[PDB]
């Protein structure tokens, strides 16, 4: 089933994979050997770069597909019913595109959340810790819903810091507050 | 002093909470932004994006979400947070407006500094029902005794003024606001029209002029000027008639009753047009997605004289569509004449003809009341109307100069004289009890005999007659409104008295 | 079953998208309510764009709609209600009294999609229908059953004349009538309220010998579409269920064309001529075919037009002239002319204009009057700038007669006390005949064309040249 | 009356371009360091409210 | 990427389930979406062109587009009932009216 | 910023850069691309996110190879301003393009900047006499007026705004603009020619006037911000240096054509008759920042090639929106040999009145715009029947409205070459005499031919001497 | 195309290449996008009337719609001398047959 739908971004074509092979559950499987194709796609970067470019045939694309379960044929065969459909479609472009999504969609269903406390520098591993805590204590991220809260530094939030993640962040920092005490004090 | 002012508005800012929205812009350019996230949002909210800039949304969709921006572009940059204002768009909405130019947004534009709004609104407050109407009894008198006439103007109702551009476009408006300084002067507060002029698409020198002319004429006191200039937004200036409208409905709930002038509408079409197709919805007829109709009904339909429980405080309005080349027949111009409860056409050619001002009468007709106008008057311009007529079918037998039929050219040699009579020069508008003494001149054909050329001699000395003479008979026109047989005699006798002589 | 929870996706004005459960949706012409505080929000279900995520139109607003909302699902399509408990309410098009004389309905509801009866039930009977307005019954007489139309400027007398036809048929003829506006004012709602309350028809106590469904145009398009489909299920239950005969009146159709054009944009079908949709003529055809003399009933619509520029060969009216019956034109000129009706005398063609179904007497009198007026329409031209010097005497008394007969059409109305003053006359079919038959012969060319102008029959006319003579 | 309103507008933008001055002095000062510290404690204590 | 109507995301899950619909869909169809009346039909391979072809909505159509994945049916019959996955048999005979 | 970027397309001029490093730039930023063609500036247009941006490129485009450096140069493009700029011609990037050599300068000033509120405006028109009495009597100048013209396909829109120039052009002592948007080079020449010969430029001198001119063939990007760039040189001098402004602008309807052009590129659905839905927004700010302020007060003058002479097309609508005064230009009326060319039933300015010039001039063009009505309307009758067949009392208005239009033929004065008769201008206080005196009549007696090609009413009574000779 | 038509300075070798750009007007018609465009880039017009032609003048040229707007500064003083402005005389023959009628 879909672990809650990805559409906006023609992710709804990776949804299906997941919800395919959601309802095979074998979604840590698939989404490993993903990562492990993709990786020796990469890691084959002379026409895995240039064979993730279209130009292939039905008959070449079809043989890239061989070629592709020449080299592992450990891959699982919902995302190999996966690879039919893509050289079918001739459409690779969006391949590493799936295997992000996958990604999304699986540690979404694993229910693990990513973070960022952009700063415009540096920030403690102490703060990520303490806000961790905060945000763990806080309703917003539950148990079950995980948190990598890192730092960014980003000097476009300048000074500061903004917590993020769920769509739900903390601006406390010096920018938005000179922003609104510029305006303020200008009125 | 000023630090003072300050220190209260120091004081005046501490302390916010999480942001539980969020969405990061992607799209950027083009002035209309789309940014990716944003579920917590209810449609035609207010969202405060980190710039600084405020954006309304539109548009809603489940890849990006269109809000259409207020602000800057360059401010504006790609993967900003915004955040839900969480509120819907809403005006202040008071008297504190009441002499005050004002924004789109209602800031202060004059700088008269702060408003007394007793409130806010929302700018989407649908229109009244059968029930909460009443019928129709409260004239309205533009000094134009042409309109008053021929399109007699009441409250809660709808008339559309078309024509082409600037041909006093605007100054057409302006003299029925200072006839209706009289009412204003006036202390029945029901008859004091607070004014509302909303001018949308012009330049600020424009505007500048404007309230100029308003301030000279001191009527600015119960203006009320809502402004979207020639620099201000196309979301801002579709959204300032319907603030616009937020503040007359004030005055109108309060059993006040005020009047809106739509200037010009056609300004705020192509705003809508602009917004619509940078919200990429398809064009519509003439690139107004239709829908646009809907847009504008349920604006003009907010005009409205309510019942009596509601204190019978009616809105007037008076749209006004420029019409090009006069292009009725154009998808706006097509769609406004079906809503509205008159048209006042003008006429370009008139006006070269000298016709100031230049009155299309033939198209110019006001569907509702009659008590949208003074019961004496009404009895007066009766044939004043039938005179015309005649004159109409008698001007085109005139026209190609062939020998015309005595009573014809009767016709002809009277209507001429009427036709001078109504051009009344810009910013001089006339009080109606010595608008009904021309009438009676002229209707009872005592005008008819007296030559063209000095008919506005006459016209002008025949005034000063009565403010001398029989100032006793305007009096009572004041006081009584309606023409009774002794004012029918006597006026019938000063005007002999002045005619003759 | 259960209502199928949906959430909104993209609102995008009126279209908005819902995301129906997985492997459930609900068919084409369904009804979706959305429980908010705006009541219930109705969204007829009008494309299925598949994955379980439908394209429906909002009738009512879509302000505050978080995109992710679930909307519930009535199951099926939009069924309003019908009775004869219905009769003196103003109902608006979601089915709800707005004058709010409590719950209206019979014991029925039905849907609004309603479908065009077949040919075998369809059956013309042309019969005549009788408005006592003179020049209506003689030179263009209207028809039972029939679907008249008011094509006309706005409001060019077009509310007077069906406030007239109010006044006069309605209470008169037994069936009962039904008012609906589309599109139309709460200014001209508050009018036809209290005209309507005046003339009785709308009985203060009990049953009203019509009912009422003001729809207006501030409301979004969806709604002003679907007015009409509401009011015709009405008459529907009338025409089938109770047999009743009805004497429909729409306002202005025109706004119904309109919208349909606009949603036809708004739901992607690309605009064909003029920008009005290409699915119009079956629209039409649709709801004219529901409006029908049938076996069990019969319904004489009388639809108001609004013709743009009084251009009706522009294609909404022009289309329209192909699908009424009984088409009438009435315009500026006649109403300037301060004739009352504003009927086009020359142009104007109902049903029934047959030599002998309208009576051959009826007929010949009236082919009579065509040719007198058409010999002044002929001759206005010479006149114009020429002159009537260059006419013959026996030209002149054909212009006389014509001129006569053209204020002959100005008969006053009851419901123009409110415009002109002057209260109404009602002339019979036969003393229609007779009266105008007399002028034609010439045994009336002694009475001055005021004597013939705002006053009814030929006693009348006679009595007013008697007034203006002394 | 208008000079005297004048010069209060004239006073608050002196006024204001004064403030512009403070606001890049504070931007300066290892308060910029400081002040991260005062935005994390509040963060921990406004978030550990939520 | 791009819109495909066999990468519509039931058609698509099943392919990756390892069932292709096609063999079932060459006469008979499932209805994507039908909107318009436009139901836009997958299968029908074994379809002449403007075949008759019979929804089991009883509609009858005629497929003016001809598509490799959608074959784009125009209804002789009404939209009211019909809503997606409609089964539509071929009736596999063009289209044809008694003469005589 | 170092943004580095590729080019990864070249759509046309309409470039998208990939800025490679996710360091975003902002809108309205201006990048350079540096090749053997020199720096080309663009101009950040869009941000379609990935930091892929889509860039009006201004100054020409070929040679592009895809993959190709960007560098981010910020902002607005800085034109260059102080007095030293007076006498220049100067492209949009600040170069001498009558080749002075680095255009000396104080301060440079963003291209962009912004309108000037409602609170900044101060607002006045007076009179001002052009020296020409069909637009004296119709259409009476002001200071910090708006003019705008409709005239033809440069059939003597050009003619008409050189002897403006001439005459209050050499006739305002304070600064003065021209900024001529897609103007053939030619006219450039002579313009630039004939200024330096008349001193309003002093080549070695200093000039009260500044230049600012535009070629039609260059990029239509570069003529968007041909405009914004002489608005910037215009607040220079009517704020920073504070003096008496006037401006010029010709053809400012390749002012909007360039927009509509780009427009669709950018992926902008072109609104009616191809004109961008932006068009509303770009006319608006331009005439919000030539504006009249308490800094200054800007004449300015607008020259609208009507395309095809179609005044309601959306923009020449638009520009109706921002003026106080036009003075459209018929074709038609140049071909009837009436130069000035002007419709005289569409003129107008805010300051034709009967207090603003008085009751009498008012009086005065009332007669005349209701004979020349009456005429137009009697020109059906003319035509299907005569002359002789109108009424006496028509015919002598007939008589005196041909030679009214005959009076209002008044030879140019730098076209006096290219008419080839010598100038002829008229003090607005002589203009008032005369007409009033020919609506009484009082010259109605002697040759039409002798009103025709004429200035003053003495001008027209010697002329008939020379025609009875 | 136009603008590199040019009469060049005597650093660039006073060189030119006269444009002389010829357009085929079906109708005549020079109210249209494509003959405007041309003529605001141009200083004259030649247009040619159709009825001269049938009128045996081969080739006819229209003088009410012919025009050279800055032409006459680039003649030489036998040839300005000896017109003195026929046009303006022939816009007087233009007019008398004009108001012939």
């Amino acid at each position: 089933p879909p672990p809650v739908r990805l559409f906006g971004v023609e992710g709804t074509y990776a949804t299906a994979l997941y919800q395919a092979a959601a309802k095979n559950s074998s979604i840590d499987a698939a989404f490993q050997s993903l990562q492990k194709v993709e990786s020796t796609v990469k890691k084959n970067p002379k026409l895995g770069h240039l064979l993730l470019n279209p130009a292939l045939s039905l008959k070449d694309r079809n043989s890239v597909i061989d070629a592709i379960v020449e080299t592992h044929k450990n891959l699982d065969g919902y995302v190999v019913n996966l690879l039919k459909v893509l050289s079918e479609n001739n459409r690779l472009g969006c391949f590493e595109k799936i295997a992000s999504d996958f990604g999304v969609l699986n540690d979404a269903h694993n229910g693990l959340l990513k973070g960022t406390v952009t700063s415009a520098e540096p920030l403690d591993p102490k703060s990520f810790k303490r806000i961790e805590k905060a945000l763990s204590a806080s309703k917003l991220v539950g148990q079950g819903k995980s948190l990598k809260l890192e730092n960014v530094v980003k000097p476009e939030i300048k000074g500061g810091l903004i917590v993020e993640l769920g769509d739900k962040t903390v601006d406390l920092s010096i920018s938005t507050k000179i922003q609104k005490l510029n305006k303020v004090l200008e009125d | 002093e000023v630090s003072s002012i300050l220190e209260e508005r120091i004081k005046g800012v501490s302390d916010e909470a999480n942001l539980n929205e969020t969405g990061r812009v992607l799209a950027v350019g083009d002035g209309i932004a789309r940014v990716f996230g944003l579920n917590n949002i209810q449609a035609e909210e207010l969202v405060e994006f980190s710039s600084g800039v405020k954006g309304m949304a539109l548009n809603l969709e489940p890849g990006q979400v269109g809000i259409v921006l207020f602000g800057s572009d360059r401010l504006v940059k790609e993967g900003e947070l915004v955040k839900r204002t969480g509120n819907i768009v809403d005006v202040p909405v008071g008297p504190g407006l009441l002499g005050r130019v004002v924004d789109a947004l209602g800031n202060p534009i004059d700088g008269k500094g702060p408003i007394d709004a007793a409130g806010r609104s929302r700018a989407q407050v649908k229109a009244p029902g059968i029930l909460p109407r009443r019928s129709v009894h409260e004239p309205v008198q533009t000094g134009l005794k042409a309109v008053d006439a021929l399109v007699p103007i009441g409250r809660g109702q709808r008339e559309l003024i078309i024509g082409d551009r600037q041909t006093g476009k605007t100054a057409v408006a302006l003299d029925t606001i200072l006839n209706q300084k009289r009412w204003n002067n006036g202390s029945d507060e029901s008859k004091k029209l607070y004014c509302v002029y909303v001018a949308v698409g012009q330049k600020r020198s424009t505007v500048a002029q404007l309230v100029q002319t308003l301030e000279q004429h001191d009527a600015m006191k119960y203006s009320i000027i809502v402004a979207a200039t020639a620099s201000e937004a196309a979301p801002l200036q579709y959204l300032a008639p319907f603030t616009a409208a937020s503040i007359g409905e004030w005055f109108r709930d309060n059993g006040k009753h005020a009047l809106i002038v739509y200037d010009d509408l056609s300004k705020q079409a192509v705003a809508y047009r602009q917004l619509s197709l940078l919200l990429r919805r398809p064009p519509g007829r003439e690139a107004y997605p239709g829908d646009v109709f809907y847009l504008h009904s349920r604006l003009l339909e907010r005009a409205a004289k309510l019942s009596e429980k509601e204190g019978s405080g009616s809105l007037t309005a008076l749209p006004v569509i420029e019409t090009q080349g006069g292009d009725v027949s154009a998808y706006i111009p097509t769609n406004v004449i079906s809503i509205t409860d008159g048209q006042i056409f003008l006429e370009a050619e008139l006006f070269y003809k000298g016709i100031r001002p230049a009155i299309n009468v033939g198209l110019s007709v006001s569907r509702v009341g009659s008590a949208a106008q003074v019961k004496a008057l009404k009895q007066v311009a009766g044939s004043l109307k039938l005179f015309l007529a005649q004159y109409r079918e008698v001007a085109a037998f005139a026209q190609f100069g062939s020998d015309l039929d005595a009573s014809t050219k009767q016709t002809l040699v009277r209507g001429e004289r009427l036709t001078q009579l109504l051009k009344q020069n810009q910013y001089s508008p006339l009080a109606t009890e010595e608008q009904v003494p021309l009438i009676y001149a002229g209707v009872n054909g005592h005008l008819d005999g007296i030559e063209l050329s000095r008919i506005g001699e006459f016209e002008s000395s025949f005034l000063s007659y009565l403010k001398s003479n029989h100032n006793e008979l305007l009096t009572e026109i004041r006081e009584k409104g309606e023409l009774s047989k002794e004012l029918l005699a006597s006026l019938k006798s000063a005007t002999e008295s002045f005619v003759a002589t | 079953s259960t209502p199928i929870t949906g959430k909104v996706t993209a609102v995008i004005g009126a279209i908005v998208d819902v995301h129906f459960e997985q492997s459930e949706l609900p068919a084409i012409l369904n009804a979706l309510e959305i429980k908010t505080p705006q009541g219930k929000l109705v969204l007829e279900v009008a494309q299925h764009l598949g994955e379980n995520t439908v394209r429906t139109i909002a009738m009512d607003g879509t302000e505050g709609l978080v995109r992710g909302e679930k909307v519930l699902d009535t199951g099926g399509p939009i069924s309003v209600p019908v009775g004869r408990e219905t009769l003196g309410r103003i109902i608006n098009v979601i089915g709800e009294p707005i004058d709010e004389r409590g719950p209206i309905k019979s014991k029925l509801r039905k849907p609004i999609h309603a479908d065009p009866p077949s040919f075998a039930e369809q059956s013309t009977s042309a019969e005549i229908l009788e408005t006592g307005i003179k020049v209506v019954d003689l030179l263009a007489p209207y028809a039972r059953g029939g679907k008249i139309g008011l094509f006309g400027g706005a409001g060019v007398g077009k509310t007077v004349f069906i406030q007239e036809l109010i006044n006069n048929i309605a209470k008169a003829h037994g069936g009962f009538s039904v008012f609906t506006g589309v599109g139309e004012r709460t200014r001209e709602g508050n009018d036809l309220y209290r005209e309507m309350k005046e003339t009785g028809v709308i009985n203060l106590e009990g049953e009203s010998k019509v009912a009422l469904v003001f729809g207006q145009m501030n409301e979004p398009p969806g709604a002003r579409a679907r007015v009409a489909l509401t009011g015709l299920t009405i008459a529907e239950y009338f025409r089938d269920e109770e047999g009743q005969d009805v004497l429909l009146f729409i306002d202005n159709i025109f706004r119904f064309t309109q919208a349909g054009s606009e949603v036809s944009a708004l739901l992607g079908r690309i605009p064909s001529a003029v920008g009005y949709q290409p699915t119009l003529a079956t629209d039409m055809g649709l709801l004219q075919e529901r409006i029908t003399t049938t076996k069990k009933g019969s319904v004489t619509s009388v639809q108001a037009v609004y013709v743009p520029a009084d251009d009706l060969t522009d294609p909404a009216p022009a289309t329209t002239f192909a699908h009424l019956d009984a088409t009438t034109v009435l315009s500026r000129g006649i109403s300037e002319l301060g004739i009352y009706p504003a009927v086009d005398p020359l142009d104007s063609k109902s049903r029934l204009l047959d030599a002998a179904v309208v009576g051959q007497e009826h007929y010949d009198v009236a082919s009579k009057v065509q040719e007198t007026l058409q010999t002044y329409k002929s001759l206005q031209d010479i006149i114009a700038i020429l002159g009537m010097d260059e006419l013959s005497e026996q030209d002149k008394l054909t212009v006389e007669r014509a001129r006569k007969i053209q204020r002959f059409l100005s008969q006053p109305f009851a419901v123009a006390e409110v415009f002109t003053g002057i209260p109404g006359k009602l002339v019979r079919l036969k003393d229609t005949v007779a009266s105008f038959k007399a002028v034609l012969e010439g045994k009336y060319d002694n009475i001055p064309e005021h004597a013939f102008y705002m006053v009814g029959g030929i006693e009348d006319v006679v009595a007013k040249a008697e007034k203006l003579a002394a | 009356v208008r000079y005297e309103a004048s010069l209060r507008q004239l006073e608050q933008r002196q006024l204001a371009k004064s403030v512009i001055s403070r606001v890049q002095s504070e931007l300066g000062n290892p308060k910029f360091q400081e002040k991260v510290l005062q935005q994390s404690i509040s963060e921990i204590e406004q978030l550990l409210s939520k | 990427t791009k819109a495909q109507p066999t990468e519509v995301s039931s058609i698509l899950e099943e392919r990756i389930k390892g069932v292709s619909d096609e063999a079932n869909l060459n006469e008979t169809g499932r209805v994507l979406a039908v909107g318009d009346g436009i139901a836009r039909v997958f299968g029908l391979n074994n379809i002449q062109a403007e075949e008759l072809v019979e929804f089991s909505s009883g509609v009858k159509g005629m497929a003016l587009n001809l598509e490799p994945g959608q074959v784009g049916i125009v209804l002789f019959g009404s939209d009211r009932l019909v809503k997606e996955g409609e089964l539509v048999k071929r009736t596999g005979n063009i289209v044809d009216v008694p003469v005589g």
